């Protein structure tokens, strides 16, 4: 059954045609009468072969790219990883107990992008962009993708100026500077939001004393956190002020892993608007270590192999690719920057975990958060 | 000559999938029609797959396979001492062809319980180590088992520039030819090692079967096969062989590679089921032939590499389970400054004293017995608890015990001179001596001593009770430093 | 309008020839033995849906009728399943007739919106002066009850069920997630006795809803009796409008028996065997107890910890959304305190002064100091003397060991074979007291 | 019961069938009738596609595609080899092995000579 | 071109060949009459192999039903799968063969339990291997039964007395509780579950019929060296009268070990069922779970954290949890259980080790260092 | 285990006949742990467990004495004057061993001596299990001993 033998049966060898004819007037009579039984063919449209997992296996899709917003016609989005010969696998951004096998799927035509602007500022949105504030749609604002490569070696400069986080021990002993990377390090309950969100109410008291080159618009991107915990966090920026410069970007634990894995990169986008147009970004990625748990999740069920700690082992381009995208930009390209915070929890002060040993081996510095010093009450817990 | 033809399927990652060739039979070597050859492993009912012997960006979709009729065999022979060869038989070192050499089967059946006998003669590595506490007789497999860096390689190299220095002192019949295998290796590291036994000498009676990491995996798995086909010519020809499997280690990562791209399914650290079969038919080659077989020998030096000292390894507890005696070299033994670092409580011979040298058989029994005595009194000085004054008389006597097996990495001692050295040092000849220079001490030892007592402590094999007086009236006749 | 496909363990294959059903919808098998009824958990492909059993799956033939029933698992609720045992899918165990519906809620259901969150984050009096000040409980967080046996666990839930009813007016469901058979009745008895479940015409006056998945049950069948009786507290915070209580009892049961379900759904396990959904299984749990506009759900939920080991990954995804730690020891146990919650390992997020107000925190922290102070001297009283230490320091030793036995309290619901009557503390009179 | 033996064995799962269909054509005397009604549906999926989306679209009913099947070979052509093979390629949706099945046909044909 | 789409075929069945065999050979002009093969209530053996059968056809199979192959060999149907059966084999596969003629019987797993039941040693699957006939006072009763619910029990109040010091001093145990007997090898696991059965023969005849307590124990994986050993010794002590022996050995098949303990509980539940006490004992609870991951590894279900099933918990919790004390409108029977886990070097974090000890209530921890000391039992 | 439970259940004493069976057992790593040595201890009613430290001691046989485990060592069996020498050596050896903790960090100064006096009877105990091997007369050097049952117990 070589291949050479297979396409001689392209070439006509029957000389004897007493059942072409015959059924070629018996066909389309047969399939008139079952045709409120027939889907109707799809070929550029998809069909759900198989959902579940949250991987959706969809049949047609002729012209999908690969890593593009598909929409289901239950309203729900998903990503198409891999586009296969015969199928074409999505990850569902949302809950797939809506999606059956048979419903149609449709092409937005666009690599999977999120809203960004000035008008994103001062909402809450999920991991892709939909605005769960309740105060309406996204306006001012235009769509830019999530998975922009980051600027090479001679977009960039070093870093020169100062980004004052307002922590005594932070901006004394570790100081950030404004186009860099800092990990906020350590255990379970010892100050890791704290020492970021003290950073973004300070933007808000320095914003309004400088010449609006100067002005820092944070970004706070929560993956895996529960949702009272948000919500509790946008009514303390609403009653600081520092919701005018802050965007939220919300993934909360009930939410679906592919919608948590997104969330930083859709976050990163939205604070790359303030660099990539001479303004200054500041990012939190609070718990990124919750990030890569999710990705755990999608890779396991898309029975990728397991790694060290069960991690797909693209894990560390998982972040590698996230955090080189916060880069102080060099003169030419305008010289804005974005200053990432990632926060990495901690078990039982292991330092030598996986993900914890790859965020450190990418990002500039560390701020580690000893459990020890948090239990006598010196608070920042600065090691 | 009517020959088969296979089209290949598809090719990755070393591996090509051939259509065809049913005639093929299992582990033949097969020839693309690039001028690579290859090896059919595993004969599936509709392809065949065939592991491939150099690079396999050659092989296209559509290739012509043709087999060779033959399984992979090498050349065997007396032509291939001095030469350094690929992992099947091909030199490398750029001196032409084999010349006076016989192309025989890499996979024998190893010889059977008829046509063995007793492992009595002794394999003198040089290592005073190992000759006093592990000793090595022909016809027995000893692992060099130990951590990244511990001289695993230099026990290994010091029996082989050692066995140079024997076979000119005995006569034609028992005379060691030596193949040194290496898997897995740098090349550069290779050539350090072919640098040294020329200026040694040692490559005369040498082999040097080179796979190294820039070959094919299905090279590095078949050069130990290849390299004792090497070395049982001399052993099935009533000559005495010494094979070394430099890092076995590496031939089984070198297997998993294949056997994981053939898609075998996955063992214990994603090995083949059959991995154990992989040393155990290679090691029980090694073998005392009777005396209607020639009376050859094939003693052989597997080396594995642990990670942390963790001899509780998969593919290390096979070869353990599989070879008689064992070298166990320990990391702290090493830079505590005891080289070579041997584990004296972990090293056995599974031999032992039936096939040592008798003039130490004698001497080396107290040794080791002093030593077992050293190892749990300093277990307890360590922490600083107290004094016994005969509990530290073991304990300083075993410190010139231990002191007395150093030696130096590339200057392998005769027999004769190390049962010298450990009657100086156990017959009490290197007490009044300071700990620190009995690394000197014994240079006085060996030269103020008279030439002419090795020759007849050689001769004899046995210090005679007409040499155990002349000897320690020979050793007060000595000037020692300090004193 | 579905036939049975394939029958392997608890996962059932139900072929479709006209459309599917949805993913997490209830399929009722049509003709058995017992009330057989699958949950989708996934679209296989060619008209096939994959299901995990809520009961046996033994007696099951291929071709058996499937009836789709457009839905997931609906549950009673309502003020009418009160004091009531009721099973993962709706049915009474108990023995007393049905169950008087309010409504037939499903038990699957996706979190309060961000919109519908709280913001305010205040504190649950419980009337137990221990865990009112040392370890105060969130209007809507997760506790960890780190009890056992013999320390009093189960007069502390009774306790709970009885103070929140009283003072907050609100109502109480207890999830047995995977609880033996016999401490599953063991507790129904002892409810009844105290009080805080009445049978008979007085069933109306009980306070608690009892939702039981035994062990003896399918691995599916226990991982989603815990929605089942989030179900019952949800209908009571978002329709009745009140601050329930919930005791999801062993919710690392709830992990085990979810971890299992992937198994035997063919998915590869995570780190440490357990399932790569761990994560959002567990939280998709947990997001659904919180406070609302409407009312609150508060849980506490008692935790296993698998090897004596904190850092494995079901009770530390488990402690990331956990609010307060109550842990009940032995040693207090010992000394006649009731309840045996240990003051200094018991741990609160609302212990910092900006949610309870600087004058109950500096109490607590003050009395946290010198029970601290006064344990930490204990391997140099017995080998020193009583007498010898400083006046200073027995002046601590004084002061703690009249703190130590005022944390007890007698407990309303013990008062039926204990003779001493019950106390409610208020939160005032705790401050002030200590 | 005993088959006629095929000339030359072959793989599985679409190399079964055809040996199966040789076997079966080789006591009916029936071997180049069902051969030529082979060729003559390679050729019938070239011209028709809603014929060959009752091989590769997945959503077609099984009940479609086994009475479209039935209802075209009839009273013309039958052999009652093509016929019935071609049912049970429908039941199965295994009528994309049409292609694969003809191929290793064509091997035991030509050794029969 | 435009006959690139059936290139290469894609089959939902791995047994295709054996539909379409089905559908040709059938259209013969011959094999018209009288050939054609049974499906509904009859199967053909696929493939055979360590025990495990995969049977094309039987469609009306239920599952966990016990079949019969045609060399009367058992089975028990357990992978219900689209187009085959996977068949556990109560015995050698080697007697079975491809194309084998499987029987569906109509029953799942049955065991004789009543009066005739004790003093009788009987294989994992109630037949009796003591060679004093057929079971003779007994009727047939389902092995996987449900445990009773919460409202058919009561509160464990009667003591079940070992006779050891050790136990019913330190780790009482009542009449409905199932208790671990956990510990490593050769701690004295036997000594304290044989000393159970020997106390209840000295109990039995001081007190009342409605207060003796009934034996049975389940000996999965040992020897028939070792069983022949305890018949031996409960024959000399007398201790037979009330003591079954559920015997399924290391020469048995895999699922006769696996569905002892169940054969053996449902012999027990005999007694809980009629106001009567048992004493339900499983010689090793673990060698039962090695047997369970031998069929699930080979019947190709998903392997867990050490190669088990995932109900591998399922398996032992509705096992155990059929050990009760039944309320008063039940008779007020029990049933206590005594499951035997053997530990290797003494850690409980063991998967199936910690499984047994979540379903059990207590645990008699025995450890080797107080064996050596003197102490036996070498109770912790 | 049912690999090994058919091998095993053959090599049984039937009615017919007996089969004394000495089976040597390879455990991988110095593990007892591991599943093929694990499952061949409930197949044999005698595990002599041979241990690397009573080897590393000099010791030979290096049978470990605490884990070596028989069926015959019941007192109704060998009798009571072989049991309780046996259950007695056992003992000694047992205490020795959690004092063994103490000698070596502190050295044998605090034990009142009556610890003291169970380390030296240990401590020939130890030694008195030690016999030269008329088969590693070639290993150890000495003619091999054959020792009586009587002469054993008579001796410990
Ligand atoms: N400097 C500080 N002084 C006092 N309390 C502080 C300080 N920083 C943080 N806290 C409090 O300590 C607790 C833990 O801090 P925080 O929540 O910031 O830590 P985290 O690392 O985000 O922990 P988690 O893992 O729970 O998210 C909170 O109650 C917080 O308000
Ligand atoms: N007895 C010795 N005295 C001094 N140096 C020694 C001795 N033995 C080995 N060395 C040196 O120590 C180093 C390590 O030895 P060697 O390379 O032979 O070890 P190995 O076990 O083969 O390690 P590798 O993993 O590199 O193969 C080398 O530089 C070697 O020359
Ligand atoms: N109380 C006791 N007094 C004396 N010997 C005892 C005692 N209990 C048990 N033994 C003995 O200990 C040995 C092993 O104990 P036993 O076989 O009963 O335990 P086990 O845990 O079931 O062992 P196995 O792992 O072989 O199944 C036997 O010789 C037995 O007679
Ligand atoms: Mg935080
Ligand atoms: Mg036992």
């Amino acid at each position: 059954a070589d291949a050479k033998a297979l396409d001689e049966l392209r070439k006509p060898k029957f000389s004897s045609k007493y059942l072409i004819q015959h059924v070629s007037q018996k066909l389309i009579p047969a399939v008139k009468e079952w045709e409120k039984s027939y889907q109707p063919p799809v070929i550029h449209l998809g069909r759900v072969l198989s959902v579940g997992d949250g991987i959706a296996r969809v049949y047609g899709l002729k012209s999908v790219q690969a890593g593009e917003l598909v929409c289901f016609d239950s309203g729900v989005k998903g990503m198409a990883l891999n586009l296969q010969a015969d199928h074409v696998g999505v990850v569902v951004f949302g809950n797939d107990s809506v999606i059956h096998q048979g419903d149609l799927v449709y092409r937005t035509g666009q690599i999977v992008n999120v809203p960004i602007g000035p008008g994103t500022l001062g909402r809450v949105t999920d991991g892709l962009g939909q605005p769960i504030d309740g105060k309406g749609p996204l306006t001012n604002v235009r769509s830019s993708l999530v998975e922009v490569k980051a600027p090479g070696i001679i977009a960039r400069q070093s870093v020169r100026e100062p980004l004052f986080t307002g922590v005594k021990a932070v901006d004394a002993l570790v100081p950030i500077g404004r186009g860099q990377r800092e990990l906020i390090i350590g255990d379970r309950q010892t100050g890791k939001t704290a020492v970021a969100i003290d950073a973004i109410i300070h933007q808000k008291n320095c914003n309004e004393q400088v010449p609006k080159a100067q002005r820092v618009y944070c970004v706070y991107v929560a993956v895996g956190q529960k949702r009272s915990t948000v919500a509790q966090l946008v009514k303390l920026f609403t009653q600081t002020g520092a919701m005018r410069y802050t965007i939220m970007v919300s993934a909360t634990a009930s939410d679906a892993a592919p919608l948590q894995f997104l969330a930083p990169y859709s976050g990163c986008a939205m604070a790359e608007y303030f660099r990539d147009t001479g303004k200054h970004g500041l990012i939190i990625y609070d718990d990124l270590s919750k990030q890569s748990v999710a990705y755990r999740q999608m890779s396991l069920l898309l029975r990728r192999p397991p790694g060290r700690e069960a991690f797909p082992g693209d894990v560390f381009y998982l972040h590698s690719r996230l955090l080189e995208r916060a880069a102080k930009l060099s003169k030419e390209l305008g010289g804005g920057s974005l200053t990432a915070f990632p926060v990495i929890e901690t078990q039982a002060g292991d330092v030598s975990a996986y993900i914890a040993t790859n965020v450190i081996s990418i990002t500039d510095g560390q701020i580690f958060l000893e459990t020890e010093l948090f239990y006598k009450g010196i608070r920042p817990a600065l090691n | 000559p009517v020959i088969h033809l296979g089209r290949v399927l598809s090719v990755g990652d070393g591996i090509a999938r051939v259509y065809g060739l049913k005639s093929v039979q299992a582990g033949e070597l097969v020839c693309f029609d690039s001028g690579v050859k290859g090896m059919a492993l595993n004969l599936q009912a509709d392809h065949v797959g065939v592991v491939v012997f150099g690079n396999d960006s050659v092989i296209h979709q559509g290739d012509l396979v043709y087999r060779t009729g033959q399984i992979v065999n090498v050349p065997i022979g007396p032509g291939t001492l001095g030469r350094v060869t690929d992992g099947l038989g091909q030199p490398i070192d750029g001196k032409g062809p084999l010349t006076n050499v016989r192309s025989s089967l890499v996979e024998v059946k190893a010889p059977g319980i008829i046509a063995r006998q007793s492992v009595r003669e002794p394999l003198f590595t040089g290592v005073k180590a190992v000759d006093a506490l592990v000793p090595i007789g022909r016809g027995q497999r000893e692992l060099i088992i130990g951590d990244r860096q511990t001289g695993k390689t230099a026990v290994a190299i010091d029996a082989i520039i050692h066995q140079k220095n024997c076979n000119e002192q005995v006569p034609k019949a028992q005379r060691v030819y030596c193949v040194y295998v290496a898997v897995g290796q740098k090349r550069s590291t290779v050539a350090q090692l072919v640098k040294l036994f020329t200026q040694t000498g040692a490559m005369r009676y040498t082999i040097m079967v080179s796979a190294t990491a820039s070959d094919a995996a299905p090279l590095q798995f078949l050069a130990p096969y290849s390299g004792c086909a090497m070395a049982e010519y001399f052993r099935d020809t009533g000559k005495h062989g010494l094979i070394i499997y430099d890092d076995l280690s590496k031939q089984s990562v070198a297997y998993r590679q294949m056997s994981l791209l053939l898609r075998r399914p996955p063992g214990r650290e994603a090995f083949p089921g059959d991995v154990f079969y992989l040393h155990s038919r290679l090691l029980e080659r090694a073998a005392k032939l009777s005396k209607e077989l020639g009376g050859g020998s094939l003693t052989a030096f597997p080396v594995i590499e642990t990670q942390a000292g963790d001899v509780s390894a998969y593919i290390a507890t096979n070869v353990i389970s599989i070879t008689d005696g064992q070298i166990f070299l320990e990391t702290e033994l090493f830079y505590k400054g005891i080289r070579p670092a041997l584990n004296v409580g972990l090293s056995v011979s599974r031999v032992g004293s039936a096939a040592q040298f008798p003039g130490m058989k004698q001497v080396a029994g107290t040794l080791k017995l002093e030593l077992a005595q050293y190892r749990e009194v300093a277990a307890f000085a360590q922490f600083g608890s107290d004094l016994d004054a005969a509990t530290q008389y073991v304990l300083e006597r075993g410190a010139r015990l231990t002191e007395m097996l150093k030696q130096k990495q590339f200057a392998p001692i005769p027999i004769e001179r190390q049962t010298v050295a450990v009657y100086a040092a156990t017959k009490g000849f290197l007490d009044k001596v300071r700990v620190q220079d009995i690394v000197a001490a014994e240079e006085a030892v060996i030269s103020q001593v008279n030439p002419a007592v090795f020759k007849i402590l050689k001769a004899n094999g046995k210090i005679t009770p007409a040499l155990d007086a002349h000897l320690k009236a020979e050793l007060r006749k000595v000037k020692l430093p300090g004193a | 309008a579905g036939y049975v496909s394939q029958v392997i363990g608890p996962v059932v294959d139900v072929r479709f020839d006209g459309e599917l059903p949805s993913i997490l919808s209830s399929l009722e098998v049509e003709g058995h033995s017992v009330r057989l009824v699958l949950e989708v958990a996934q679209h296989m492909g060619d008209n096939t849906v994959r299901c995990i059993a809520m009961d046996s799956t033994d007696g099951l033939v291929r071709g058996q009728k499937v009836v789709d029933t457009g839905s997931p698992i609906k549950v009673p609720v309502g003020r009418g399943t009160l004091g009531r045992i009721m099973n993962v899918i709706g049915e009474p165990v108990d023995e007393q007739g049905p169950i008087d519906a309010a409504d037939i809620w499903s038990i699957h259901r996706e979190a309060p919106e961000f919109t519908e969150q709280s913001t305010e984050q205040e504190i649950l009096v419980t009337g137990i002066k221990v865990v009112d000040l040392l370890a105060p409980y969130q209007r809507g967080g997760k506790i960890g009850l780190f009890g056992g046996a013999g320390v009093g666990k189960t007069v502390l839930i009774m306790e709970l069920i009885n103070n929140v009813a009283k003072a907050h007016g609100g109502f109480s469901v207890f999830a047995g997630v995977g609880e033996r058979t016999r401490e599953g009745n063991d507790l129904y008895r002892e409810m009844i006795e105290s009080g805080v479940i009445k049978l008979g015409a007085e069933r109306g006056n009980s306070k608690c809803t009892l939702v039981y998945g035994q062990m003896n049950e399918p691995p599916g069948a226990r991982a989603r009796v815990a929605l089942t009786g989030l179900t019952v507290a949800e209908y009571f915070r978002d329709i009745e409008g009140q601050d329930v209580l919930l005791f999801v009892d062993n919710i690392f049961r709830f992990t085990q028996a979810n971890s299992e379900v992937s198994a035997l759904l063919g998915r590869i396990p995570s780190a440490v065997g357990y399932q790569p959904t761990l994560a959002t299984d567990l939280g998709g749990l947990q997001e659904r107890i919180t406070t609302t506009t409407k009312g609150s759900i508060t849980s506490v939920q008692a935790v296993y910890v698998p090897a004596d080991d904190l850092t494995d990954p079901a009770p530390a995804t488990t402690f990331a959304h956990l609010d307060a730690t109550t842990v009940l020891s032995r040693s207090i146990a010992e000394l006649g305190i009731y309840p045996a919650v240990d003051p200094l390992d018991s741990t609160s997020r609302m212990l910092n002064p900006n949610v309870i107000g600087a004058e109950h925190y500096n109490v607590a922290r003050g009395v946290q100091k010198v029970l601290q102070d006064y344990k930490n001297l204990q391997d140099i009283i017995a080998i020193l003397g009583m007498d010898e230490l400083s006046e200073e320091d027995k002046l601590t030793v004084a002061r703690a060991r009249k703190i130590q036995r005022f944390l007890s309290q007698p407990f309303q619901v013990a008062e039926v074979f204990t003779g001493t009557p019950g106390k409610y503390v208020d939160l005032a009179d705790t401050i002030s007291g200590f | 019961l005993k088959l006629p033996t095929a000339p030359l064995q072959l793989s599985g799962t679409s190399a079964q069938i055809a040996t199966l269909l040789w076997q079966v054509a080789a006591k009916e005397n029936q071997l180049d009738k069902v051969q030529d009604e082979l060729y003559q549906f390679i050729e019938l999926f070239k011209q028709h596609s809603e014929l060959r989306r009752l091989a590769t679209d997945p959503f077609v009913p099984t009940l479609v595609r086994t009475k479209i099947i039935s209802s075209v070979l009839k009273d013309s052509g039958a052999s009652e080899i093509t016929k019935k093979l071609f049912e049970a390629l429908a039941d199965e949706g295994a009528l994309s092995a049409l292609l694969e099945v003809t191929v290793n046909y064509e091997e035991l044909m030509l050794a029969h000579k």
